RNA sequence: CGAGUGGCUUGCUACCUCGAUGUCGGUUCCCUCCAUCCUGCCCGUGCAGAAGCGGGCAAGGGUGAGGUUGUUCGCCUAUUAAAGGAGGUCGUGAGCUGGGUUUAGACCGUCGUGAGACAGGUCGGCUGCUAUCUACUGGGUGUGUAGGUGUCUGACAAGAACGACCGUAUAGUACGAGAGGAACUACGGUUGGUGGCCACUGGUGUACCGGUUGUUCGAGAGAGCACGUGCCGGGUAGCCACGCCACACGGGGUAAGAGCUGAACGCAUCUAAGCUCGAAACCCACUUGGAAAAGAGACACCGCCGAGGUCCCGCGUACAAGACGCGGUCGAUAGACUCGGGGUGUGCGCGUCGAGGUAACGAGACGUUAAGCCCACGAGCACUAACAGACCAA
RNA sequence: GGUCUUAAGGUAGCGUAGUACCUUGCCGCAUCAGUAGCGGCUUGCAUGAAUGGAUUAACCAGAGCUUCACUGUCCCAACGUUGGGCCCGGUGAACUGUACAUUCCAGUGCGGAGUCUGGAGACACCCAGGGGGAAGCGAAGACCCUAUGGA
RNA sequence: GCGAAAGCCAAGGCCUGUCGGGAGCAACCAACGUUAGGGAAUUCGGCAAGUUAGUCCCGUACCUUCGGAAGAAGGGAUGCC
RNA sequence: GUGGAAGUCUGUUAGAGUUGGUGUCCUACAAUACCCUCUCGUGAUCUAUGUGUAGGGGUGAAAGGCCCAUCGAGUCCGGCA
């Protein structure tokens, strides 16, 4: 993928739980696999700000619960540097479901998103009220 | 089914044992092309700091703006190549032929060596020349030794020695070079060879830890679960099966860890100074402050303060030389905190 | 910068920005103050602070 | 239908072992095989392209995470370039596990008159040992080569030190009616592996500073104990990874394959002789070790009455013993002291205020106070201690 | 089959069960995915009434399953603490020992060799280590068979 | 303090749960402390560890042999002067 | 409201026991020990001393358990070489 425009340390991995950032109707979304991942022995898949995932819906309407869909991470608690040195964190881990074109499924977001993902992910971003 | 997975550690740098001698001594060198010159330098390390630099890269995407980039700080005082050893080409490989000195000698210069009394400069010159006549003539290299006296920070005083290689150009002419240098008295500076932002292969012998176990030495993993509580946490599964009966030098095991010789490739030069524009406020930990010729190594150095480190000319770089890198700040802030 | 949490100045390449929940930033200089922050103490309050001198 | 190879399955035999060679599965750690799953290079196609399908060379590297089940196998899910198979006593219990198998207790079904059984199910149920030799990982002392110092050589040896992917430009181009849709090459990044480093972020930090509960020292101050910090907060050095840095290009020779010249065989023929090319593979390039390489090495200088070295002393860039490195007055090597740089968070005491209370008294607040206390770091500084001195040596 | 053996021929219930071989039965629930678990169906290889059947509040260091919370169990390991370990004084055993023994790769051999054969490698001694091998040490195999053995 | 509980302290007893000396004291092991982000992905199985916790107030389901279930659950308070 | 029942609850009170760690130990401190966790603790309770039952016999809330480290028939000597 294009450069992401600042190092990441997934925050991370199969299995865990995270915000919805969106009107989708999906409330809290488990992390099923990394997009364009390959890991190691004993390693448990990490993914990080700006990673493409595939999700399962684990909290919200009936029709969104346990929809197996694309995402894309756009908030983590864990640290990520940017080129002039200084870290940036958020105050949660959250990702946004999106389409095979990776356009944003829902209409609005919730909370910031991080300038790095807006880059990546424009059609993401132009839906976006807040990029950090 | 059993996954697969690399072993653990490189089989390359071995046998892990303790480093014969604290100089780094290299294996290999740049090629001849330029004109003749000195291939390498040395100095002393002194710690770490970072700068903001104006990027360079013309692919990249930020070229133009801020960038903090961590920097090693090297005393890097002038040197004395005090001779020059000429190699012969024989069916056995090269072998030094003979060496041509001064009268100059640094005043403590003889806590190392016992500096020549009498010596015929010419009969050894005469000789090399004879040999390139003849086309016997391997390349040609200076006895080089450093000033640590020059370097507060560092107790020592007696100079480290070691043989450095003259390429570039022809024979002849890089050998009228070296006889250049060394009569003079063979100060050289880090100035002579290298220009900040071109690329250099830094060697030196790493930070001892003493003994250490297989997982850090080698990265295994420790016992897992359950099986970290039975007596063993730190112990890898088994020496080997049951035939070959014996135990192959390829497992993991116990051992000397750290005070190896290691060569790193492609470390940019950031900036080649003389002063204190990089010390650091309280001083650099355990080491002192800096106030002379220093070099600042993009990124990190091998070798704990106050060891002696070597330059050369990187021999493979993957990167063409974006000279003079813009600076505009050096981070003077305490390392203690 | 300065930091928002104890008024120093924060050394260039250094510290971390906390992205709150509503959008807004908190440049913090060291770990210490984010500390001091999270425990709900108030800059005002702490001497050492630029902020209270 | 015919001919074979393997020794992963199963069967057969009873050759070895019953004065015991511990079982299945898993785990951890190492080496290997190729009948190749991916990656490299090719040939064919019912090959336009994109992509499929089949075939060839090829073992460098990779082949991962999860749900049921003790399971192997397998079924299933999402990722992936791909998520290949097999050998090493079905590698691996003087390494681990003990779910399964496989004692003694007990139940169910079936069988048995019964005791009791079952190649069915089910709950519970113990894993000893201080390593002699050998093997290897690291560390020393000696002898040999045959006074000392410093610098090298390079026979050999190890490496995967690098493997792979995504994205952009090429290009909505070639191709194709359209749908769809490449490549050479140049770039940016990710991932797995590898070596190192601590300026940055993060962890630790029973140095340290602070808060505070119970109790004891009459109170105060200042302290002990409450497990080797009572508990809580912060955290320097150092060590660390979750942090940061670095890990080719190019040559040479080939395989499959594409060809040239070219007979045998006037022609033809990539082959028989000769030659031009051509793989992630082979060699070199690069890194690491390496004078005990018995052809036991090379160079320069110093010294044989003295070069060098040992003991001794102050110390760590070193360290389990040993080893290693630096300094020793021609000195800043260690400590004291003073600054600098850091940690904590505003000391004791006193004054004012303070809900109240006749008063006694009073939790606490403000000031003095960027205070007090403390530091495994730096600098200055010969104040103290590196003194005195013993010895070996061609 | 629409009685026959041998007296009767399974009623109420429960049911793929701690009983169901077939079997990961089929449907559903739950999970991204559930040989598990639960509900239903049920022809029950081979359930069933004091050989007690069904059911059941309370109880349980009893067996299985799910959820919330939490966490170094794990990703992936790090730093630290106390006692050992290491060096020095003193004290001071045991296990084990046919012999020889610096081995490695192959082969051979009663087919699972440090000792045989061919090569390769190998200067002696010592310290620390984790245990690959000596089909290591510890027990005249518990399993299986045999004895005109025992209980 | 509810307490013959913990913790601390008297009277009284002891330094004999009887080998010491030394190395910032390495690997490795026994006990144990602290771990960012993820949070059972580990494993036959949450084994081990942890989470919760004392007291008062509010409040408390299915089911039941009407005893119970029940401290269900869930929520709030807690010092000093 | 009183009353204070209970093979009733909590409880390292005394005292009794032992689910898990398959921890430590495994030439042990110990021929059954140590630590944490765990269970019982007004009763078919626990405990001291005395006393009775004896080997094809006892005793057994039954595990072929126990009858002096020995029990699907104790120990000693004899039969016996
Ligand atoms: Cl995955
Ligand atoms: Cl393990
Ligand atoms: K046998
Ligand atoms: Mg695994
Ligand atoms: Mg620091
Ligand atoms: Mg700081
Ligand atoms: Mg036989
Ligand atoms: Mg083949
Ligand atoms: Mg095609
Ligand atoms: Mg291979
Ligand atoms: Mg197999
Ligand atoms: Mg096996
Ligand atoms: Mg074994
Ligand atoms: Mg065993
Ligand atoms: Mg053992
Ligand atoms: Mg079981
Ligand atoms: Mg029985
Ligand atoms: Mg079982
Ligand atoms: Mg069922
Ligand atoms: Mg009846
Ligand atoms: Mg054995
Ligand atoms: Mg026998
Ligand atoms: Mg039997
Ligand atoms: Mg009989
Ligand atoms: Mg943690
Ligand atoms: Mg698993
Ligand atoms: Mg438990
Ligand atoms: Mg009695
Ligand atoms: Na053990
Ligand atoms: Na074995
Ligand atoms: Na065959
Ligand atoms: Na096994
Ligand atoms: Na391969
Ligand atoms: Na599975
Ligand atoms: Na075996
Ligand atoms: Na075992
Ligand atoms: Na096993
Ligand atoms: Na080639
Ligand atoms: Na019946
Ligand atoms: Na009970
Ligand atoms: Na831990
Ligand atoms: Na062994
Ligand atoms: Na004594
Ligand atoms: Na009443
Ligand atoms: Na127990
Ligand atoms: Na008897
Ligand atoms: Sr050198
Ligand atoms: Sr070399
Ligand atoms: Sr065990
Ligand atoms: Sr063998
Ligand atoms: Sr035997
Ligand atoms: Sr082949
Ligand atoms: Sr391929
Ligand atoms: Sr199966
Ligand atoms: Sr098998
Ligand atoms: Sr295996
Ligand atoms: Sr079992
Ligand atoms: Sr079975
Ligand atoms: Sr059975
Ligand atoms: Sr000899
Ligand atoms: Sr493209
Ligand atoms: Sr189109
Ligand atoms: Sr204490
Ligand atoms: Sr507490
Ligand atoms: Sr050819
Ligand atoms: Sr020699
Ligand atoms: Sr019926
Ligand atoms: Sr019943
Ligand atoms: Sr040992
Ligand atoms: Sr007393
Ligand atoms: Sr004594
Ligand atoms: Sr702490
Ligand atoms: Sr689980
Ligand atoms: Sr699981
Ligand atoms: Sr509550
Ligand atoms: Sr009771
Ligand atoms: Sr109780
Ligand atoms: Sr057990
Ligand atoms: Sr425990
Ligand atoms: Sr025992
Ligand atoms: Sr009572
Ligand atoms: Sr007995
Ligand atoms: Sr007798």
């Amino acid at each position: 993928m294009e450069a992401l425009g600042a190092d990441v340390t997934q925050g991370l991995e199969k299995g865990s739980l995270i915000t919805c950032a969106d009107n989708t109707g999906a409330r809290e979304l488990k992390v099923i696999s990394v997009h364009g991942y390959s890991g190691t022995k004993n390693r448990l898949p990490k993914a990080g700000l700006g990673d493409k995932i595939t999700v399962s819906v684990t909290k919200g309407t009936p029709e969104m619960r346990r929809q197996v869909l694309e995402a894309v991470v756009v908030r983590q608690r864990k640290p990520i540097r940017r080129p002039d040195g200084t870290r940036v964190k958020f105050e949660d881990n959250a990702a946004v479901i999106v389409d095979e074109n990776e356009d944003p499924r829902g209409t609005e977001l919730k909370g910031p998103i991080a300038r790095e993902v807006a880059q990546r992910f424009g059609s993401v971003a132009s839906a976006a009220t807040m990029i950090v | 089914p059993q996954p697969s997975r690399p072993r653990k550690g490189s089989l390359g740098f071995g046998p892990r044992k303790r480093s014969t001698s604290e100089t780094p001594r290299f294996n290999s060198w740049p090629s001849d092309d330029g004109q003749p010159g000195v291939q390498g330098f040395a100095g002393y390390k002194a710690g770490m700091t970072h700068v903001v630099l104006v990027n360079d890269e013309p692919n990249s995407p930020r070229e133009g703006m801020e960038e903090t980039v961590p920097v090693t700080v090297i005393e890097t005082p002038p040197m004395r190549a005090v001779a020059l050893r000429a190699y012969e080409d024989t069916p056995y490989g090269q072998r030094p032929l003979t060496e041509v000195w001064t009268d100059e000698f640094h005043s403590e210069l003889d806590r190392t060596l016992d500096v020549p009394e009498d010596h015929d400069p010419d009969a050894a010159e005469e000789q090399i020349r004879d040999a390139h006549e003849a086309g016997d003539l391997g390349d040609l290299r200076l006895i080089t030794h450093t000033v640590p006296d020059a370097v507060p920070s560092v107790p020592k005083k007696k100079p480290d020695v070691m043989e450095t290689r003259v390429g570039g150009g022809s024979v002849s002419d890089r050998l009228d070079h070296a006889l250049d240098i060394v009569e003079d008295g063979g100060e050289h500076a880090m100035n002579d060879i290298f220009r900040a932002g071109e690329y250099a292969d830094v060697a030196g012998v790493t930070k001892g830890k003493g003994t250490q176990g297989p997982v850090k030495r080698w990265g295994v993993q420790k016992r897992k679960g359950k099986h970290a509580r039975q007596g063993w946490r730190r112990r890898i599964g088994n020496l080997g099966p049951w035939n070959p009966s014996r135990v192959r030098s390829t497992v993991p095991q116990q051992g000397q860890t750290g005070y190896h010789q290691r060569t790193e490739l492609n470390k940019r030069l950031i900036d080649i100074g003389e002063g204190d524009e990089p010390t650091v406020d309280g001083g650099f930990v355990n080491y002192g402050e800096v106030d002379g010729p220093y070099t600042l190594v993009k990124g990190s150095v091998p070798g704990p303060d106050k060891r002696l480190v070597r330059f050369r000319p990187a021999v493979r770089p993957n990167d063409q030389p974006r000279l003079d890198p813009e600076v505009r700040y050096v981070s003077n802030e305490s390392n203690q905190g | 910068r300065e930091c928002d949490y104890c008024g120093t100045d924060i050394e260039p390449g250094t510290g971390t920005m906390f992205v709150h929940k509503d959008g807004a930033t908190t440049h913090f200089c060291s770990s210490k103050c984010e500390n001091n922050a999270d425990l709900g103490r108030e800059a005002r309050n702490l001497e050492w602070t630029d902020t209270a001198r």
